[PDB]
RNA sequence: CGCGACCUCAGAUCAGACGUGGCGACCCGCUGAAUUUAAGCAUAUUAGUCAGCGGAGGAGAAGAAACUAACCAGGAUUCCCUCAGUAACGGCGAGUGAACAGGGAAGAGCCCAGCGCCGAAUCCCCGCCCCGCGGCGGGGCGCGGGACAUGUGGCGUACGGAA
RNA sequence: UAAGGCUAAAUACCGGCACGAGACCGAUAGUCAACAAGUACCGUAAGGGAAAGUUGAAAAGAACUUUGAAGAGAGAGUUCA
RNA sequence: ACCCACCCGACCCGUCUUGAAACACGGACCAAGGAGUCUAACACGUGCGCGAGUCGGGGGCUCGCACGAAAGCCGCCGUGG
RNA sequence: UGGAGCCGCCGCAGGUGCAGAUCUUGGUGGUAGUAGCAAAUAUUCAAACGAGAACUUUGAAGGCCGAAGUGGAGAAGGGUU
RNA sequence: CGACUCUUAGCGGUGGAUCACUCGGCUCGUGCGUCGAUGAAGAACGCAGCUAGCUGCGAGAAUUAAUGUGAAUUGCAGGACACAUUGAUCAUCGACACUUCGAACGCACUUGCGGCCCCGGGUUCCUCCCGGGGCUACGCCUGUCUGAGCGUCGCU
């Protein structure tokens, strides 16, 4: 909005940190079932806890 | 709809009864638990009868049962008074005492005095300390039995 | 290289602080070095220094709190920290002496009419 | 049979217990027999295998009478890597092939103090049981 | 449901009758052999032994 | 710098002065959309920033 | 107009993040939640939503105090002692 | 008494339940009195109450309360039963002399409902299909 | 126009304590439907059941007869088997529906007020010492405070009790 | 013998911690959920609520040569396959 | 039993219906899933045991149950039905 | 073909046999390379990059929005665009 | 023969039935039966050398101490350590620690405003200013201090 509270800004920050894709060294771990992050949120489609 | 002959019968399954069905898959597990707990209690009350205290003889009520005789709840005060056992003490030697029992007829009374007398004969009161004062029995009747009595103590047989 | 709990226990209070400071300094430089590449060889230390820092701080708090409960062991009113936490309800049980207070009437009863060890059939 | 009513004998329970076992417990699981030679000497059937014991592989492809030194113990993978027990990958690089500890025999132990005290404890219990049986 | 009538209760004499019937045919080599038991070389069929 | 989010400019100023034996003209904080309070710290003109920068490691 | 054109003017919000329960259900005008009833001293739970009941029972979260209490109890609520040292 | 809290009348339902005016609470006023004294002084543990008068509009009562954690109560053995945590909120559970009376329990033929612990418990006993193993 | 008792009331970030929310399978107190059945429906039934509110404990509640009975009488409470789909209720329709006895599981009984006697013989908190201190206790010593005669403590409570 | 009070035990336990078992289900079953599930996702909100197990004994997961911008191939190789 | 030919025969199933190839409804195709269950009470029939009796519950005695939460026994054998 | 368990007989037990339920979940056709990719006047030439240009970029021309703008800035909403 | 169409079979696709597995459920049982102002449950935000999710933890943040164990952890790095030494790694968990909301407590929910005591820079108690620390919810009980009343008395 460009007029944020601090509460909201911090919320957004964490959401922004969560988006990154898996580190590829994770795929090489021993008992690995994970191939892709599957919790990736694109701003244009799917619109936050808000 | 009824079809040709049968008891015009009323079942009581109109409330939500399946919400309150009470199964019995416990029961074996229960039966054991009681039994362990029973054997533990014996072992705790070491030479004392497993039974409990001694209990009076007593006739049932009503015309129906009338003829039979059970164990009652506890010996009346008159019965203790006549036997000559102080009521407060009688509890301490394993004699059941209720005090709410009347005593109408003298046939039921003298029988129940006789019971207590007999009990007091065949009772083995241990002394408080290993050093032996009055009342406490001989070390003969002590070594020869610190034995529990299995089953109800002096059982009533109609 | 290794900072152990072992040795720190005996050390003087001012000496423990200098050591913490000197680790806090060493942590800073590695954090600086993590930004500017640095080297894997440096970026190990950062974990090590962190835990040695904790090892120091821990020893200090253990020493401060041991001394503290020496100081109150005897006094009736003592800080909530130093009072023994068991479980809310368990800190409202009866006192351990208060729940074995017999009434004189009950004591007299136990004196006059004690349960006796007895057996039957002899 | 097993009569102790607190053990399990339940496939799912035993396997879950196994695969989700914690390192120190895996140490015990990853044990391996001594050579008849040592079996005679120490009075011990078997021992928890360790980083640099000397060892024969008894079964499989690498089954052989050579005595390779242990290389590492991958307790996550329930496996040990052994000196010349290896295989050339596509691009020439050697790769330490896993052998399960139980399909191996310890010819030479790596004796430290603690390993020494372990062997003293196991031998003593064995001889107590023989004395009880006699 | 749990309260399916799982357990099944049998008259006591009948239970005994069965147990007598089984005993009686633990004799009879034919009935023992037919039940599969290789009892070819056994010395006597109601096989009773010393009490050591 | 990156700074702890709870900090005042007063605290930062005091920290920067304490750690690097330095002295500050002014601190000028913001918050990154990421969460880490950044701090631009103008040093007083007796001091050169590139000189301290070389001291602390960065360049 | 009742539909698509009117979805156009959903410019402003009813609820925000409640600060007890965390849900985006704190109604700004009412200044209550409607999830935990925030200002309300006691938590909101209803016996009709058994699914809702389960979504934030105890187990659900960290149980950071409660999980070490269970351990403490197990071994016997011993306090202020150590194991025999080396 | 107790008028039925429903808007206007509008106890929508079968005209058995249409009543709103002439109907009467289960507990007594004296119990309500205790319950309120109990509510207010949470630490305090309601022992018992008595009556001190009545206007048309009000009744008056006097609820005896006790600190369970005052040493003079704690250390006196004959009272220290109230300091036990089963006796938290007696009045709320229907356990003072007053709130006992609504429960409808006494020995003898004039009761039977409440021939387990309480009213609810007897119903519970009487409406359990005991379903035995062997049947 | 004071000073002093008490009574009833305030205020303290006064000293020291407690209560608040949670969980809710089981438990205690309230509150309380309507689908439904009756081949319609209004009493009835569904049901003192769901939802609603309150309060607990490891269990809760109950409990030591203002009881049963009508016998040659039983003798607190709880639980099981039975009583019994019985006595009874009911548009006497649908439907609903206990108890005593009897046999078991268990088993344990007690305390006040009052009435009286006893120099309040009682209690709480201070402070100093010795022990003990991770369930704040013992013992001693203080003209150190207060509660209390508008009644604390010992004896005693119907099974009688006191002298 | 009412209008004051306390009391263990046999009794209850679809919540909790910790175990044991099964003539049960065997991935459209069995819990909504064998998996990063009360997750993703939807709804202003109360609330709603999925799908989804399996290379091989071992990764030995295809070096190298060649066609193509590449994805893709053709040979070669690994594997008992 | 695969295909083809020819002669004769031969309307599409399910269903409700007096009457369906119907201008009556359901049905594009394939896979997996998918509906007379369990408890209680009654009645009659049949099988077995005992028989003017019969009965087993409930309880108890015998075990840490591996198989047992079985099996066995009870002046409780009959309070009681 | 597959690669690790499975069946006959005598008894017992059941969540035991599908074509239909505008049945449930998953998959696949014919329809079909069909309908369709038509609101708001407009494109053209050369070059660059590049494997590759109707669509990128640069230059040149021709056009439109025509300051109640297809321009220049905010509010709310989005949340890194 | 030609194309197309239909049928059957071979092989290949599509699709994921079947079968075989099962660190999951479902049911029955046993024992125990423990949350919270000493701050619960729940929520938030943080914390890894490379880590997004799940988990684990709390600015001592994939954990500190202690005790038991006795060489690993391992996707890669890097390292440590002398694994003849309190000693890697797991387990236990009694010591220590435990950010912010939350019954939730200085008052407010902006993360805004405060008061009162002490400490360091600031002063040289000059109050300011900055930083740190400790207090500052409501209700209620036992006492304590200060009181109020043409409430009931006494003496003056
Ligand atoms: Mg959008
Ligand atoms: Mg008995
Ligand atoms: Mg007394
Ligand atoms: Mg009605
Ligand atoms: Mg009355
Ligand atoms: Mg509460
Ligand atoms: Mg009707
Ligand atoms: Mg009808
Ligand atoms: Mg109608
Ligand atoms: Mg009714
Ligand atoms: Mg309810
Ligand atoms: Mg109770
Ligand atoms: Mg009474
Ligand atoms: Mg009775
Ligand atoms: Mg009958
Ligand atoms: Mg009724
Ligand atoms: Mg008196
Ligand atoms: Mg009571
Ligand atoms: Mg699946
Ligand atoms: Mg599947
Ligand atoms: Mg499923
Ligand atoms: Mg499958
Ligand atoms: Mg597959
Ligand atoms: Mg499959
Ligand atoms: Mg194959
Ligand atoms: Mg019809
Ligand atoms: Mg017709
Ligand atoms: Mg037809
Ligand atoms: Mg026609
Ligand atoms: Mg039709
Ligand atoms: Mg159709
Ligand atoms: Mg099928
Ligand atoms: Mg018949
Ligand atoms: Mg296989
Ligand atoms: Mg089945
Ligand atoms: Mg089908
Ligand atoms: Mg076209
Ligand atoms: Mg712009
Ligand atoms: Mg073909
Ligand atoms: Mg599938
Ligand atoms: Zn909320």
């Amino acid at each position: 909005s460009s007029h944020k509270t601090f509460r909201i800004k911090r919320f957004l920050a964490k959401k922004q940190k969560q988006n990154r894709p898996i580190p590829q060294w994770i795929r090489m771990k021993t008992g690995n079932k994970i191939r892709y992050n599957s919790k990736r949120r694109h701003w244009r489609r799917t619109k936050l806890g808000l | 709809a009824p079809s040709r002959n049968g008891m015009i019968l009323k079942p009581h399954f109109h409330k939500d009864w399946q919400r309150r069905v009470a199964t019995w898959f416990n029961q074996p597990a229960r039966k054991i638990r009681r039994r362990k707990a029973r054997q533990a209690r014996a072992r705790r009350i070491a030479p004392r009868p497993a039974s409990g205290p001694l209990r009076p003889i007593v006739r049932c009520p009503t015309v129906r049962y009338h003829t039979k005789v059970r164990a009652g709840r506890g010996f009346s005060l008159e019965e203790l008074r006549v036997a000559g056992i102080h009521k407060k003490v009688a509890r301490t030697i394993g004699i059941s005492v209720d005090p709410r029992r009347r005593n109408k007829s003298t046939e039921s009374l003298q029988a129940n005095v006789q019971r207590l007398k007999e009990y007091r004969s065949k009772l083995v009161l241990f002394p408080r300390k290993p050093s032996a004062p009055k009342k406490g029995d001989s070390s003969a009747e002590e070594l020869k039995l610190a034995t529990q009595l299995t089953g109800p103590v002096m059982p009533i047989r109609n | 290289a290794k900072i152990k709990a072992r040795d720190l226990r005996g050390k003087k209070k001012e000496e423990l602080l200098k050591q913490l400071d000197d680790l806090k300094v060493e942590l800073s430089q590695l954090r600086v070095a993590k930004v500017t590449g640095g080297a894997a060889s440096k970026l190990s230390k950062i974990r090590v220094v962190r835990k040695s820092i904790a090892r120091v701080l821990t020893v200090i708090n253990q020493t401060q709190k041991e001394n503290l409960r020496k100081f109150y062991k005897g006094k009736k009113y003592k800080p909530l920290d130093l009072r023994p936490k068991k479980t809310r309800a368990m800190r409202r049980r009866l006192n351990k002496h208060e729940e074995s207070l017999k009434t004189k009437k009950q004591q007299r009863k136990e004196r006059l009419y004690p349960l006796r060890k007895y057996a039957v059939k002899a | 049979m097993k009569f102790n009513p607190f053990v399990t004998s339940d496939r799912s329970k035993n396997r879950k217990r196994h695969f989700n076992a914690p390192s120190h417990i895996r140490r015990k699981i990853m044990s391996s027999p001594l050579s008849k030679e040592l079996r005679q000497k120490y009075n011990v059937r078997s021992m928890p295998i360790r980083k640099d014991d000397e060892v024969q592989v008894v079964r499989g492809h690498y089954k052989g009478q050579q005595i390779g030194k242990v290389v590492q113990v991958y307790r996550k993978k329930y496996v040990i890597y052994i000196e010349r027990v290896q295989r050339e990958k596509a691009n020439g690089t050697t790769v330490h092939v896993g052998i399960h500890p139980s399909k191996v025999v310890i010819t030479r132990l790596k004796l430290d103090k603690d390993r020494k005290k372990i062997l003293e404890r196991k031998a003593k219990s064995r001889q107590v049981g023989k004395e009880k049986g006699k | 449901k749990t309260w399916r009538r799982w357990h099944r209760r049998v008259n006591t004499t009948q239970k005994r009758y069965a147990i007598c019937s089984a005993l009686a045919a633990s004799a009879l080599p034919a009935l023992v052999m037919s039940k599969g038991h290789r009892i070819e070389e056994v010395p006597e069929l109601p096989l009773v032994v010393e009490d050591k | 710098f990156i700074v702890d989010v709870k900090a005042n400019k007063h605290q930062i100023k005091q920290a920067v002065k304490k750690l690097y034996d330095i002295d500050v003209a002014k601190v000028n904080t913001l918050i990154r959309p990421d969460g880490e309070k950044k701090a631009y710290v103008r040093l007083a003109p007796d001091y050169d920033a590139l000189d301290v920068a070389n001291k602390i490691g960065i360049i | 107009t009742k539909g698509t054109s009117s979805f156009g003017k959903r410019r402003n919000k009813t609820h925000t993040l409640c600060r007890r329960c965390g849900s985006k259900a704190y109604h700004l005008q009412k200044s209550t939640c409607g999830k935990c009833g925030y200002p309300a001293k006691r938590k909101r739970k209803y016996n009709w939503s058994a699914k809702a009941k389960r979504r934030n029972t105890t187990g659900t979260g960290r149980m950071r105090h409660l999980k070490i209490v269970y351990r403490r109890f197990r071994h016997g609520f011993r306090e202020g002692t150590t194991p025999k040292p080396k | 008494g107790r008028k039925r809290p429903v808007p206007k009348g509008a106890t929508y339902g079968k005209p058995v339940h249409h009543g709103v005016n002439q109907l009467k609470f289960a507990r007594s006023l004296q119990s309500v009195a205790e319950e309120r004294a109990g509510r207010h002084c949470g630490a305090l543990r309601v022992l018992n109450s008595y009556w001190v008068g009545e206007d048309s509009t009000y009744k008056f009562f006097e609820v005896i309360l006790i600190d369970p954690f005052h040493k003079a109560i704690r250390r006196n053995p004959d009272t220290q039963w109230i300091t036990k945590p089963v006796h938290k909120h007696r009045e709320m559970r229907g356990l003072t002399s007053a709130g006992r009376k609504s429960r409808g329990l006494g020995k003898g033929h004039k009761f039977h409902h409440t021939i387990g612990g309480s009213r609810r418990a007897a119903w519970r006993r009487r409406n359990t299909l005991q379903l035995h193993r062997y049947r």
